[PDB]
């Protein structure tokens, strides 16, 4: 009946957001999303899709006719034209999703490092990470206690010398 | 006690393209390539005609298909694939040219040239231009001899664009299914035209021959043109064979066209069209039509790229 | 005790360019634009006529160069630079849009047009076009008067391509040194020869006079062509001067045009061709020639594109 | 007679992967290749290749004639429009060949760093780091203890008395 | 005890765009794109013509505006709009063709092509072509008949590029006002011009008729041309109308044509140009002029593209 | 009257580099420059920087006339291939300014960590993070001291005994 973070698997019941928290104490277990990490990651992926609706202002007109056929040559040179110009867009298209995807999922990843190292460093000494996302905590820390370190109010100077009693023995 | 660093992630997951991998999972992803089509043409904001059974150049020499367009006004032109620039047998001389510079002139302003005539018949009809009964091309003059087999008098008549714009000037050459009947229409003797302007010089001799009957016809009318600039004249100079304008054309501002075979819509709004219909998407690309028009996204080959608008999806370990 | 991380590195590194750095070593890298170049035209799988001095439009009139040719079947076709259309001096109108046609028409199917004629000669010849002896184009009847400087009667023939597929038709226009030699092939009086079809029409006169000698000869013989829709009809009107076609041409399929001048291989299978040869690669770029065709990497101006495909390399510290 | 780990140099012995061990105890010293790691890299770089063999279905024709030149201007219109074109292929191979060299190296770069990070995981409170990608373990860790850090067996709570009391004088 | 790591900032932050944010700030950046013009013809290193109102297509033909021009040589050539290829009336056929050649030429060197005349005048002047008194191009020969009215023979002069570069010959045909000013000057009966070469054959009649006047002139002559390959003959047959070259030209080596409205510098160093004058940056893009020509940076359709230098500005806490 | 590092805002009173220290003892306060790691990021962004100088050797010549208006067809024709390329120039400029200065921040940023990271290897267990991108050292550390740690000729087994007693109570 453990619990377990990122590093092999994510989270089903995470429904209210992207990047959260949950804990194990003797009140039971708990899952809340945090919120600035996950609008970080939210307008970063708005923002690209805004970069991608920026339209054009050039407009094109009718070059040959599919009615009455252009002469041959001068509509091979069109033809010509128009498919390498297509080629060119074709894999312009291409490498932007894939170049985007590859960002998009990157940032996604950092913003998820990013939440675990400021955890990290809120519970200083008084805590140890168990390799699968996690921090056992070395003190007693309530519902209270847990929600003092999602909002960033929590003080390790009140716990240190219980921690530090209970790491070293 | 024990806090846990987490991210979201469903079972709901769509596969996606990077750098190196290829069907990668993430939470959400959405299309790049429109492939929507609204098969209308759009036309709310814009004027637009349907030019139907008349070919858009016809509305410079006027059969009587064209009859209601001799002096058209639109923001947004559409020809027909039904549409015949003609009624006597006929083709213009760089057509094209021609068609992509009436797409955007917002349609013609017609004004008459003032061309006077003595000695000689105007009243040139045939049954290919039925307009009650047998008639001609509403904005030009048959020219003939006089009686039958007459001499057509050495003719030079000229005019000048005394507006701001360029005038768009129209003539036609005709050619006889016999030299037989080239003489009965015209008299005898070889027949020349030329057109004479200040940055155009060009000369044209008929062709009399037996051709294949269309329209129950085997003689052709070919239509030739020229811009006019302001205050610049052009000068006729003929005896016989030449199809004559009646007035000029100029173009009233700013429109485009394109070739369509659905309906017209004038509740929904677009700005992107092809044959087939309209393209309203903000999406970057489309795969819809390479040749489409307007203001649109670029034309691709794939039909589909998905763009991850998630994080990867990574299962939860049960 | 101590345990430590590391990775690989070689003193065999090999330098690549990043968006910061210019030659930073890699482990490893591989090739990105072909250079590679196989100096033969790889046929295996395909189809290939090796035209040789055999110019393609060649194939249509029929020189003697070409009677191998003149119902050619082919996926691929090659023309070579000895490759020449013409036996009698001349050349084709709009020759390049016609070869380009030609190159993926698949060869060409030919049938009779049944032409027949009455008080006039068709057995004209010349020395440039030797088969045996004396002879002309396979394909074309060169017509005469019937003695010498007598009238050569006003003349019309009618086609019409019943089959589904739109015919290549060709005919001549003969231009003699002086308007004594015109005189004494057609007969005295002004030549002219009238082409008509419903959706072509065009006209031709002869310009007798001196040019350069060419194959021994000044005269010229230069050739035009159109397309023949399904059902629709060509009609010739003509009263000397005229280079008839015996035989329509018609498509037989799709296939592929290439220039070269190396040797044929139907050992190697390829699919893009230059000049030079055949480019068989997996690489995305080739920096080999811009106008290689068929199914071609992109060209590029670099000859070297390395792509890392291993970490960056960093020596042991000895 | 010291060891050292990635941060200035790499291994020109380790032959058999691309990522691995190296450690010295009582039983000497060793080096073995990560399997996961390697992969991994391997995965994603074979992956950029495969991505560039793509070939595409455009087939294209001539459209000029280097025996019998065209003519003149749709000549020249030609070869503006040809040379056009190569520039942007040129200009595209130029940049995705950079782009990717980058990426490959980053991402090179990334899987060192997570095998690193991993493996300070595995020994908790039983290591320090050297700063040279080394950890100074505070224990005995013969062959078999090296193996199990390895192949992620190693179970820190079994030297932890041991080893806390060596970091702590 | 404490030691922190940071970072610069500053309060003079710059606002450029990524992948994702639009406006995010960085402590340094440059521009991209070019906008700086300099309003003059850089030509320092550069043999440079200023052509004036000597039109390009005059220094071959030779009115008098293009005497000092008529051997021209130049690395930088510039056409400007006052510029004029003719004296009297007329144009060039593919005359854009034949400029685009001449930009490249390297300048030009004539060569006398030796016809000699007999029976038949040469002095063919007008008042178009002021020079002292009225005269002609100065590389080209009016040829009239002796008298008035009276006969033109019928001549055939010839002449072959002995040289190894191709020769660029050009001849006129000359429309009459009317065909009674056409028999007073060539004779009465039809008139025909035949050029031969060894890959050229053209023919042409000319076209008497009322035009508007030009100069106070109602009649045309229109110039054409060829390229004479090497040892290739060309021949002119002809009896009226035709305005015979005197002498053939040569294209020197290499040089680049521009059409601008600005001054000359020769002080300036510059390798791209436009109308409005020379753009000089190491930057990739440019947004002055989409059809500036040498070696340019590539023209965009933004002003502004920032590229970052430095990090991403962090404001210090107060 | 305390000091920070990144993480919440950077230094406009660090003018001779971009990236550097700031301390804190009895001596007071002072900052520094750190110069490996502001000259690899300079080097960098001037890498890109002659990277986009690399000028074009393709010359181009008029292919139409402002002055004498070419022929209707071939000009439309010209015009639209004209204005096609100039949306990819348009777009391929826009996308590479938008990769590179992306890339330039992260680079930036990745920079900052990896000077975060040494230093924190440096300090070893006489160290502890305040969570705002500095350390509290846990022994008396001077000006010379201090300069230590800036040079990496910081031995930490020096103020081991010291540090670990503070630390532990
Ligand atoms: C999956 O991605 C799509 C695309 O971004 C999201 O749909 C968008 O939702 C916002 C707000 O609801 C709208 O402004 C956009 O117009 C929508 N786009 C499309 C294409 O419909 C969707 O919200 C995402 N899924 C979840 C669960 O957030
Ligand atoms: C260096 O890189 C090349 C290119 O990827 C590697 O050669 C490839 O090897 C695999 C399997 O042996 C083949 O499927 C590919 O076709 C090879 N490519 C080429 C271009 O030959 C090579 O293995 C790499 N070097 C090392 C030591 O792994
Ligand atoms: C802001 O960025 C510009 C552009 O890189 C820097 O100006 C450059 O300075 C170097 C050396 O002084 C010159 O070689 C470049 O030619 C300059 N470029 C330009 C466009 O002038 C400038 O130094 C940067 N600002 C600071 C404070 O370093
Ligand atoms: C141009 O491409 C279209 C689409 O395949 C084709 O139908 C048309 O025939 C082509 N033009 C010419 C001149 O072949
Ligand atoms: C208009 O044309 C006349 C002759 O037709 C000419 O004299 C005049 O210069 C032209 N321009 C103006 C502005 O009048
Ligand atoms: C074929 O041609 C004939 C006359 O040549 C015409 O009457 C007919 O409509 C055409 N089409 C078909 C399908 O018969
Ligand atoms: C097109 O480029 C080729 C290659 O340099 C050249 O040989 C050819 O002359 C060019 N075409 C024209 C019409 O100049
Ligand atoms: C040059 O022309 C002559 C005839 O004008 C011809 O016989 C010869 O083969 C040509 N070539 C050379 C190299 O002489
Ligand atoms: C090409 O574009 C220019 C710039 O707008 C325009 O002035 C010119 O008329 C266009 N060419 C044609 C043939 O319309």
């Amino acid at each position: 009946g453990a619990i377990a973070g990122f590093i092999e698997n994510g989270w089903e019941g995470l429904i209210d957001g992207w990047y959260g928290f949950r804990h194990q104490n003797a009140q039971g277990e708990g899952t809340a999303a945090d919120y600035k990490s996950t609008q970080s990651a939210i307008d970063q992926i708005t923002g690209k899709l805004n970069r991608l609706i920026e339209k054009t202002n050039q407009q094109f007109e009718l070059i040959d006719n599919e009615f009455n056929e252009v002469e041959k040559q001068i509509g091979n040179v069109i033809n010509w034209t128009r498919d390498s110009i297509t080629e060119v867009w074709s894999y312009n298209a291409e490498l932007l999703v894939a170049m985007e995807n590859q960002h998009t999922i990157d940032l996604a990843d950092s913003e998820m490092d990013k939440l675990y190292e400021r955890v990290k460093r809120q519970l200083r000494e008084n805590a140890e990470e168990d390799g699968t996302g996690c921090f056992e905590i070395f003190h007693k820390c309530d519902d209270d206690c847990m929600a003092s370190i999602r909002n960033n109010t929590y003080d390790h100077s009140k716990y240190r010398e219980e921690a530090m009693q209970n790491r070293i023995q | 006690d024990k806090i846990c660093l987490g991210h979201h992630a469903v079972s709901n997951g769509t596969k996606v393209n990077t750098l190196t991998e290829r069907g990668v999972e993430v939470v959400n992803a959405t299309e790049t390539v429109e492939r929507t089509n609204i098969p209308r043409i759009c036309s709310k904001g814009k004027r637009t005609v349907d030019l139907g059974q008349c070919g858009l150049l016809g509305t410079i020499t006027g059969p009587p298909q064209c009859d209601q367009f001799l002096e058209f006004s639109a923001d947004l032109i559409i020809e027909r694939r039904e549409g015949s620039d003609v009624c006597y047998p006929g083709k213009f001389v760089n057509e094209e040219a021609l068609r992509q510079i009436l797409r955007e002139s917002g349609g013609i302003d017609k004004e008459a040239m003032g061309f006077t005539y003595s000695g000689i018949r105007t009243n040139g009809a045939t049954s290919a231009c039925r307009r009650s009964g047998s008639s001609f091309y509403a904005e030009m003059k048959w020219l003939l001899s006089n009686t039958d087999n007459a001499a057509f008098p050495q003719m030079t008549k000229s005019y000048k664009n005394t507006r701001k714009s360029p005038a768009l000037i129209v003539w036609g050459i005709h050619h006889s299914v016999s030299t037989a009947e080239q003489t009965k229409l015209y008299g005898s003797g070889n027949k020349l035209v030329t057109v004479g302007s200040s940055n155009y010089q060009q000369s044209f001799v008929p062709s009399p021959g037996a051709r294949p009957q269309v329209n129950g016809l085997s003689g052709r009318i070919d239509f030739h043109w020229l811009m006019l600039n302001p205050n610049d004249t052009v000068t006729f100079s003929f005896n016989g064979a030449f199809i004559a304008p009646d007035r000029a054309s100029f173009l009233r501002g700013k429109s485009m066209g394109i070739q369509s075979g659905v309906q017209v819509d004038a509740n929904c709004e677009g700005d992107c069209y092809h044959s087939g219909g309209t393209i309203i998407s903000n999406l970057p690309f489309q795969n819809i039509d390479s040749r489409a028009v307007g203001k649109c996204p670029r034309y691709v080959k794939q039909r589909s790229l998905l763009l991850a608008t998630g994080m990867k999806n990574v299962p939860e370990i049960p």
